[PDB]
């Protein structure tokens, strides 16, 4: 599971919105206004899926692997850029794995989402085409399938 | 086990509502509802139609889809653009097949011919695709792709997002159950919520609905119960919301006896499909045997389901099975050997292939990663352990439980239109309501690519459906607050009742989400085919499941809640309830095992295609509180041979 | 899981030693440990000599005993006091049946000679015993009576602080390692604790020390993993204490392979005694079948073991997990047609009858009642569901995990003498050292007034060894330092480490002891035969086993504790993880099975009387950190035949 | 698990010691100074042995069963005296059953426990019998256990 690393949070200093609090698909991270620092508030309902430590100011959050199974030592970080991501992976014996992957081709923010289709019109919404059909699908027509004699 | 740090306590009557009126409402902003919100947004225009979407977490990475994923499952490639090219007729058979027979060639084919078109868009929209020094999509293994998708969400979001833009996307609601029409009462209205980050009531007025929740997780003890609970193979995120308001409105399930059990590396759960397809990793069990081999003979039973190419996934488990049952274990995953063989002895390519490998769960599992790394496994070095984790029940991936849906015109047969009012693509049994991705039924083998399309899909059919039936659903105020009520009750009974205790969590009066949650996971665990009888069954076991669902269904009447996040925790735990019921009944009511490997019924052992080649789809009457069965044989839409 | 309300750390050198000289030193005080103090007290007048007794709670309740019980499982009867008279040869071929032919005799024939006179020492101390019109002891089965035992603890509590005195009782002080004597490597020479009320470190030092800490409950998980991991069918309170501090000294273990798997009402683990002897009982699985019958065919390959009557216990569970592994599940306790049966359609009987049915469990295992009254099971109208629970290792009972101890001087054989140093009744390989009640193998079935009686015996024979030996032994100043470090250690380390994470309970640099003892239940449920695998396991599984039991081993080097309470959580984690090593090696060390119901050796299925009718003994090497391994053959040391 | 009532708990204030903390075999209950009430700090450790509740003021603790299988509703209570136990046992549908057993013949805190027993001598001390012995077991004799030949 996901734990906060507190002398490298700042419970978000003072941008618009807390990261981690933000990501989470499960909604378990949050903040104790007390301390201003973040956590997991429900451990056993975290599915490490590193979305809070990716989008975190680097270092702020870390996981360690569950109990139930992992000796202690273990651990993945995250190194997300714009274009790549990169990784660490650290072995409990000390070894030291590194790599990067793309993640992304085109500039984030840039999608233009019915780029180049016609418009939409009442006769076409009477057929079996989905926007950009058939042309997005590559085929010289709309995809024909044998039906069962 | 859940220990607020401090109470966030509200009553309803304090609670101030929000209403909210659009026209098509996508509840689950996954990747089946990005895909509904995506083309909603095309078509809505043809009427100045509102499309809105509703998620409990954040669309940028809600979802199956968080830690993103290494490959694209369904890609057909009916022009040559990957490594591999495919028929549709060929992918319908693969389906059907994997199915044990059983499946919706009309809603399978209808996927198929447009799931391409949505990963040509993905690849547009700079998801990075394995390719060949050829340019060629690289093929993991005959339908799907490799991808670099870590940030295959975020993508899919941004394109949402742009799509129906973000003032008409809710998220942090928590969407808990459906509003029908005070008009019609096979015709559904819009949809109740509330906000996990503030006290607000949602109430969501639409004309269309379109439930794409995901599937459920955590019905069933997994193998690990403490902090690994939280380690579910398939999305932790999802708890069958969709089909308990679903089926709570009257719209019939199908195939809700189909769960999945994946087969995965031990523990972190791993993916094994570029393993077993893309490295060619063998699987061998304690003694080296690989069990593919030895235990093929005993599927020459399942004739002819026991010879088709690739075999069917059940009975792949069902050999993992029998090693299971005789003592065999471990069951390795020799990626040593596999790694080896296809490096042949050139250092810089196995750096390469080694490096493909750990791609392969950096991109979607981490925790596999992060356990190898806690347990000094190195894949070049030692194999790794695998096994079967608990029942899942989905509709997207290799299960097919969900809502019976309407086709597509052209290929939708007489017989499986009879049971809808209105013949509307992907349209439940309930008028204007609408089910994709994990929440359509059988139709399976969407996966990521074939998710988003079925949501696309529906998404035109529903706003066609608006435009053509014109409806004007009118919700039931008294309802209304009823539900209001219903939905911070848990938080009203913990104030009422707190008191009779010095400890919160061990109360007379109540339960807590988590545990009633246990309670459920032991129940389904040790009479619904879970782990604990490793997959087996039979019809006694079933009934008495039925009766402790029972007695914790009362009990849910007492549930509590200290703050937001345990009060969604408590509605997740009422939908999972509903959703194991069902489970229970239909496997209770097909009297047969046509899917060993997946579980199986002691007491009839068989398949059974003379009598129980059919859909088994239910219909739950929360007025009369009766759950009604009807059997739709299956006929063989699409052409092909085994 | 645990959630301290508020910190209570120490550092070792702030912790004060209180140093306390005594002769004999008892480590428990339970049944057995009450038993050994009773019998020192008396004898110790011969030399003045001190005893001290040592509890980790209070001895008023401790133990397996705290709810009370509803008979003494162990009453010969060799005058008729009872309703049935008994011998003492038939009863040590009674108890080498049971074990499948593996007992030693001269221990077993040892207390049970002596047993009888507790048990009337017992009712004069004021237990009431159930009696018939015509005043005898009312017989449940061959060898046991029914008592009204609510209060057996207190009263056994009373007579034995009556005898050693208030003042050399210590309570609420947790004894976590044994000092031996500095001048020789194998002699005893004392023990450290500390309190877990206070912060005090204690330093025993003792002339003979007596190991009565139960056996080993929680090293496998259990069928219930939420709030009813507690509901252990043997005592949660024993965590295999006597086991390590004995191993970690070099006393040599016998059959700690031999684990029990008690068959009980299903998840409050209820007892079956009475049901199955007194009341006539009926077990029977889901489809009416009784399995004792339909099953018998299975035990005629055991000679002559499957032909006994009873029938061996391993081997009633053996046809239970044939109907298990058949999916033939639930199996019930038709305690409804057992009382109709025995009512003979008198209502005053009935109600008689019935009184007495709820008493069994009132008396004993409340929690099944409180099972039947949340469930709504009336035992007259309905049957109740039953199963076997998770493994437990302990030497009392029905199993035989244990110290390797010295018998008698007119009965041990010179074959079962060759280990022992020193020639004591129920001294270990270790001189000074003893073992008894849980602590004692290779002589189980002794129960409640057996424990209490094999503590009376090794407690004469302490005195005699003090006597005739007069030990003098000196302990390790040096040691002693580095053990009181050890002891705090988890607290300091928690205070060490805590900031490197905003959750004291997610830390990379340590674990809790609820999250090591999670790992622990899963390690040995998976590889160990746990329920997991329906108690089957091979040299893979186990060697696998190993190998993460050293993970574990060497994590618990960075165990954590937030106060008293934890700490002792931490050292009773750090006891059964030695224990259940002990256990796994032993199951692999022995190529057979012999107890086929308790566990499975799918890799060498068979039980072996040509290689393997011998008694497996390992020592533990903490220098040399080095197992060994050794077969000493069953001889018959009573004259009995089948 | 057991748990505290409120109303009834007062901190075992009028005793020389705390009756629930002292009793229990898991070391589970304890007091929260604030309020100066007992809790049960960690429940899924807790056996439902009961001895809480009947070394108490009767009223204050009482036994929830555990969740995992329990359906809410059910109870066992028990009203301890010095001869006999009274227990009631409430079923979840509202059914109630009433028992009353016998725990003890003698007087508490009567027993002498070498009462009628001779002096231990060093030469008894070398033989196998054990205080009481041969007399207590009620044979004249040692038991004899015949070895095999
Ligand atoms: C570990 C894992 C590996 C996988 N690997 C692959 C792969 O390599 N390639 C491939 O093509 N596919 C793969 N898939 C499959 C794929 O991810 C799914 O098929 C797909 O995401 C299903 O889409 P969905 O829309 O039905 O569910 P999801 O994507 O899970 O979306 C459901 C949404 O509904 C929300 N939600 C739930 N309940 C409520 C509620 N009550 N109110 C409001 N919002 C709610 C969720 O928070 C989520 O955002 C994998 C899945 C998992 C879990
Ligand atoms: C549910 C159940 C039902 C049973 N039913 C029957 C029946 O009907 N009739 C019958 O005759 N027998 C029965 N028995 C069996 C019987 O109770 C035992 O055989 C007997 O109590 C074993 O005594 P012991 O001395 O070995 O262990 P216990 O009696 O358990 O004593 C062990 C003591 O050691 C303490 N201790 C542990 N670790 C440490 C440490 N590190 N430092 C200090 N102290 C420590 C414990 O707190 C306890 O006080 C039953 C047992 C259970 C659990
Ligand atoms: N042994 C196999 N033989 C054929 N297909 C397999 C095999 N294993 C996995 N697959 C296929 O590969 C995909 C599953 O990949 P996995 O890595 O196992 O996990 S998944 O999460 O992406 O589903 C599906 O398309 C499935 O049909
Ligand atoms: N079916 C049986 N046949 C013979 N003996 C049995 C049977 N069942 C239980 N026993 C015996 O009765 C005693 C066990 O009682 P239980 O109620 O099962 O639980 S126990 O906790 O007291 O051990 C032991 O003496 C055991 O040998
Ligand atoms: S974790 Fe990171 S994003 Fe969250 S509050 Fe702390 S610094 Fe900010
Ligand atoms: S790893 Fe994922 S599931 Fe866990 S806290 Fe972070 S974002 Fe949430
Ligand atoms: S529970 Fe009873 S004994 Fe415990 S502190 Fe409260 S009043 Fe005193
Ligand atoms: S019921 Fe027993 S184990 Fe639980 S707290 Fe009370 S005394 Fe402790």
């Amino acid at each position: 599971p996901s734990f906060v690393n507190p002398e490298k949070c700042d419970g978000c200093k003072a941008l618009e919105r807390t990261a981690c609090e933000y990501i989470c698909p499960n909604d378990l991270m949050t903040l104790d206004k007390e301390k201003m620092k973040a956590y997991n508030r429900e451990p056993d309902m975290c599915w490490e899926c590193y979305s809070c430590v990716k989008m975190c100011p680097q270092g702020a959050i870390d996981v360690r692997g569950y109990v139930d199974y992992s000796p202690l030592g273990g651990a993945c970080v995250p190194m997300r850029g714009t274009s790549d991501i990169m990784w660490t992976v650290k072995y409990r014996n000390g070894k030291v794995l590194r790599f990067k992957f793309a993640i992304r081709t085109t500039p984030w923010g840039s999608i233009q989402p019915f780029e180049g289709f016609p418009e939409p019109t009442e006769e076409a919404l009477k057929s079996e085409l989905l926007a950009g059909e058939p042309e997005i699908i590559g085929t010289s027509e709309f995809p024909q399938v044998k039906k069962k004699a | 086990v859940y220990y607020p740090k401090k109470y966030e306590l509200y009553k309803a009557d304090e609670v101030p509502t929000e209403v909210v009126e659009t026209d098509i409402l996508i509840i689950g902003g996954g990747f089946s509802g990005c895909g509904a919100a995506y083309e909603a947004a095309y078509w809505a225009k043809l009427g100045g139609l509102k499309v809105t979407l509703v998620e409990k977490a954040a669309v940028e990475r809600s979802g199956a889809v968080a830690q993103g994923l290494s490959a694209i499952n369904t890609y057909i490639d009916l022009t040559g653009r990957s490594e591999r090219q495919n028929t549709l007729e060929d992918y319908v058979r693969y389906v059907t097949l994997d199915m044990m027979g059983l499946a919706r060639e009309d809603l399978v084919a209808d996927y198929a011919r447009h799931v391409d078109g949505t990963v040509h868009l993905f690849e547009k929209w700079g998801l990075p695709i394995w390719k060949t020094p050829d340019g060629k999509y690289v093929r993991e293994g005959q339908w799907q792709i490799m991808i670099h998708g870590e940030s295959y969400k975020p993508i899919i979001a941004e394109a949402a997002k742009m799509a129906v833009g973000e003032e008409n996307i809710y998220e942090r609601v928590f969407i808990f159950e459906l509003l029908k029409d005070k008009n019609d009462p096979n015709a559904v209205a819009g949809a109740v919520g509330f906000s996990v980050r503030e006290p607000k009531f949602y109430v969501f007025k639409a004309k269309a609905v379109i439930l794409a929740t995901g599937g459920a997780t955590l019905l069933f003890r997994p193998r690990s119960t403490g902090e690994a609970a939280g380690r579910t193979w398939y999305a932790i995120f999802d708890t069958g919301s969709g089909y308990y308001m679903g089926l709570k409105a009257g719209a019939m399930l199908t195939q809700f006896e189909h769960r999945f059990i994946p087969f995965r590396f031990k523990d972190g759960y791993g993916p094994v499909g570029a393993w077993f397809l893309f490295f060619k990793c063998k699987a061998k069990n304690a003694y080296g045997e690989e069990y593919i081999k030895t235990r093929a003979a005993e599927l020459e039973k399942y004739k002819p389901y026991g010879a088709a190419q690739p075999i069917p996934t059940p009975l792949r488990n069902h050999q993992v099975m029998l090693e299971i049952m005789d003592g065999n274990q471990p069951i390795y995953m020799h990626t040593e050997e596999a790694l080896a063989e296809l490096a042949g002895g050139d250092k810089k390519k196995l750096k390469h292939i080694y490096e493909e490998a750990f791609e392969d769960f950096l991109d979607m599992t981490v925790s596999q990663a992060l356990l190898w790394a806690c347990q000094n496994i190195d894949p070049q070095e030692q194999p790794s352990e695998a096994a079967p984790a608990e029942p899942y029940i989905m509709g997207s991936h290799s299960g097919e439980a969900g809502f019976w849906v309407c086709g597509p015109e052209d290929l939708m047969p007489e017989e499986y239109a009879k049971l809808f009012p209105l013949k509307y693509n992907r349209m439940t049994t309930v008028k204007g309501l609408f089910a994709i991705g994990d929440c359509a039924g059988a139709n399976p083998h969407k996966f990521s690519s074939g998710s988003f399309t079925e949501g696309r899909i529906a998404a035109k059919a529903a706003v066609r459906f608006i435009l053509e039936q014109k409806p004007n659903p009118e919700i039931d105020d008294a309802v209304v607050e009823e539900l209001k009520k219903k939905a911070y009750a848990p938080m009203e009974r913990f104030m009422q009742y707190k008191d009779l205790s010095t400890a919160d969590d061990v109360n007379p009066e109540y339960i807590l989400p988590w545990q009633g949650l246990v309670r459920l996971q032991k129940i389904m665990d040790e009479y619904a085919a879970g782990i604990a009888t490793i997959y087996k069954t039979n019809e006694k076991m079933l009934q008495r499941a039925l009766e402790l669902l029972a007695f914790l269904k009362e009990d849910l009447e007492k549930l509590a809640a200290r703050d937001l996040h345990e009060l969604m925790r408590a509605w997740e735990l009422v939908h999972r309830v509903w959703t194991a019921e069902a489970h229970v009944r239909h496997m209770l009511f097909r009297k047969e095992t046509r899917w060993p490997g997946y579980y199986y019924r002691t007491d009839y052992p068989e398949l059974n295609d003379e009598e129980w080649k059919c859909f088994v789809c239910s219909k739950y009457d929360a007025e009369k509180d009766e759950w009604t069965f009807e059997k739709v044989p299956y006929v063989q839409v699409i052409e092909w041979s085994f």
